[PDB]
């Protein structure tokens, strides 16, 4: 059923910009850092494994958090509350059966109260002016997947892995937009497992070429290389499971020849 | 007259 | 809220009532939907969360307009543009008259206009039906009630099953498939389309299996040729009576050759072959459409 795909794509290429956080917002943040953020993204990942939430849910959350800190000053004792308030939402947005609020208080181990979570819900909704349907790296990959020749489930997983690694590192990944990171991942995966590259078809679909993906393709690879030594690891532990064809165990290529 | 499925 | 003045309750759905209201400052007449919170529950209803946002990105002449959202501490009022009445009430007043072919044609075209928009913005309505569509005294119709909608992706994942009001639910849902998509909204439009034509619900079933039997008896029990896969669907029973498709002139007498063709194409069994709003908007049926004003 490829009748709307392109209108969709386009609207998402347009929306992504309107839902993109401001790059160096952390710079203006007095108390929190990229590091605390990483600690927060990495745990949200754990959160969604415990409750089996779709990856879309995690992505929608990170996006919510960023945009929000983008314009709000938050102390470290609360960042978690922001974080948790976003996972609720994202859930009520994308899941069939979103975890109930009481469950969310429990995973914070009572750090915040139910009422404290609900209020933050209201607040996040105010700051985001309910603009909740954001395009994510996942909506892009999933479309790029249609151009495989043929479909290789190893690549799919490994791409998801890559695009998921970028969720943890504000710096540098706030620089790129969802569609570009997804290309970066989609290409990396492909090369690593089958050795093919950003196909001619996708070049026509998005306008992006391997050369345009270099800058992000240079950070991504590096992020891959250093995956095992990174502070946060929930995502690797995650991509060990068989549901993901252990792609996190595969050895990345040494060079991209770009 | 059936209503709308609910959640 | 200081500025709105409640007039008469227009409807009343799930999380609350619905008033026709006027703004004391600017005179604008609006529609206010009071979604309850209670709080100490789950905060904002995930259904209100979708309606608002998905509607934040659906600005179109054929889609009801969300004016504002007043997210107080006790309730949540969605403020809407105010239209005259829904297609159900209007269809009732035409209980004897029958809606004139041109007016109808105008109607469907618009609906399809709005429908393809949504689809082009990755949103499934999932609850198309006459009482959920509003017309104005000017010959315009508009989609409404996004309460049950969801943003979709590509390609799609399994979504919520309990979806669409019974009479207007597609066969892929009735038979329990793993995946459904845009085509479900068309099946609905198709039924609505037929309904404008005879002022009685095309397939008014009183149950999942009766709905299914009603469809079968009119379109002929689906087999592997017409819809490759049916006999492997979860709720498909090989014991289904096998009826033979009926002549569209006996189903839709008034429709001419074109309107016939479109309709049939809107109710194809195989969702992958069902006409799309974009392709619909272009059927020869609409080559001469105009914009008639409704009788009121
Ligand atoms: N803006 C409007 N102008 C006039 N009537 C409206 C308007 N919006 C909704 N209504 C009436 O309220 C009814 C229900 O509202 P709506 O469909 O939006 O929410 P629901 O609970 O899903 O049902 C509609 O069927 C329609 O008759
Ligand atoms: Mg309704």
């Amino acid at each position: 059923v490829p009748d709307y795909h392109e209108d969709i794509h386009t609207y998402l290429r347009e929306m992504e910009v309107k839902c993109k956080p401001k790059v160096g917002y952390m710079k203006k943040q007095p108390d929190i850092t990229n590091s605390m953020r990483a600690i927060l993204v990495d745990w949200l990942v754990e959160v969604g494994e415990e409750y089996k939430l779709q990856n879309e849910t995690l992505h929608l959350a990170v996006n919510y958090i960023d945009r929000f800190l983008s314009s709000m000053s938050v102390l470290r004792g609360k960042l978690q509350l922001v974080g948790t308030a976003a996972m609720l939402l994202a859930s009520k947005f994308e899941e069939i059966y979103p975890p109930e609020v009481a469950e969310f208080v429990y995973i914070t181990d009572d750090t915040y109260t139910k009422k404290q979570v609900l209020r933050m819900e209201h607040l996040v909704l105010k700051v985001l002016t309910f603009d909740l349907a954001a395009p994510t790296v996942n909506q892009f990959l999933t479309q790029y997947f249609l151009h495989q020749q043929p479909a290789n489930c190893k690549v799919e997983s490994l791409a998801m892995f890559l695009g998921e690694l970028s969720l943890i590192d504000a710096d540098p990944y706030l620089k790129y937009l969802p569609s570009v990171i997804a290309g970066a991942a989609f290409h990396l995966a492909l090369y690593t497992v089958t050795g093919q590259s950003w196909p001619e078809s996708l070049i026509r679909k998005t306008g992006y070429t391997l050369e345009s993906l270099k800058p992000c393709l240079m950070d991504l690879h590096q992020t891959y290389l250093k995956a095992p030594q990174h502070a946060q690891q929930s995502i690797r532990e995650k991509y060990k499971n068989s549901k993901y064809h252990g792609v996190s165990l595969l050895n990345p290529p040494e060079t991209l020849n770009l | 007259h059936h209503a709308s499925p609910r959640k | 809220m200081e500025n709105f003045q409640k007039v008469e309750k227009i409807g009343e759905g799930t999380y609350g009532v619905v008033y026709k209201a006027r703004n004391k400052l600017t005179g604008e007449v609006v529609a206010l939907k009071k979604i309850r919170l209670d709080t100490e529950t789950e905060g904002v209803p995930s259904t209100a969360i979708r309606e608002i946002s998905l509607l934040k990105e659906l600005n179109h002449p054929n889609i009801v307009k969300l004016l504002d959202v007043i997210h107080t501490e006790n309730k949540l009022y969605l403020v809407f543009e105010f239209l005259h009445q829904d297609l159900k009430k209007f269809m009732d007043a035409s209980a004897l008259t029958g809606i004139p072919l041109p007016l109808i044609k105008s109607y469907l075209f618009q609906l399809l206009q709005g429908l393809a928009f949504c689809h082009s913005h990755r949103v499934l309505h999932r609850d198309l039906k006459p009482q959920n569509l509003l017309i104005n005294t000017e010959g315009a119709i508009k989609l409404a009630d996004f309460g049950l909608a969801r943003a979709f992706g590509v390609p799609v994942r399994t979504y919520t099953h309990e979806v669409v009001t019974l009479w207007y639910r597609a066969p892929e849902i009735l038979l329990g498939c793993k995946y459904y998509s845009t085509a479900v909204d068309i099946w609905s439009l198709g039924c609505i389309f037929a309904e404008m034509v005879t002022r009685r619900a095309l397939f008014p079933g009183d149950s999942e299996i009766d709905q299914l039997f009603r469809i079968f008896r009119t379109l002929g029990t689906p087999d592997e040729v017409v819809w490759p896969g049916v006999t492997s669907m979860p709720d498909y029973k090989p014991s289904f009576p096998k009826w033979a498709r009926q002549d569209f002139s006996k189903v839709v007498p008034p429709l001419d050759e074109d309107g016939r063709s479109l309709l049939s194409q809107m109710l194809h069994y195989d969702p992958n072959k069902r006409i799309s709003a974009k392709a619909a908007l272009a059927h020869p049926f609409f080559q001469d459409v105009t914009k008639p004003v409704p009788h009121l």
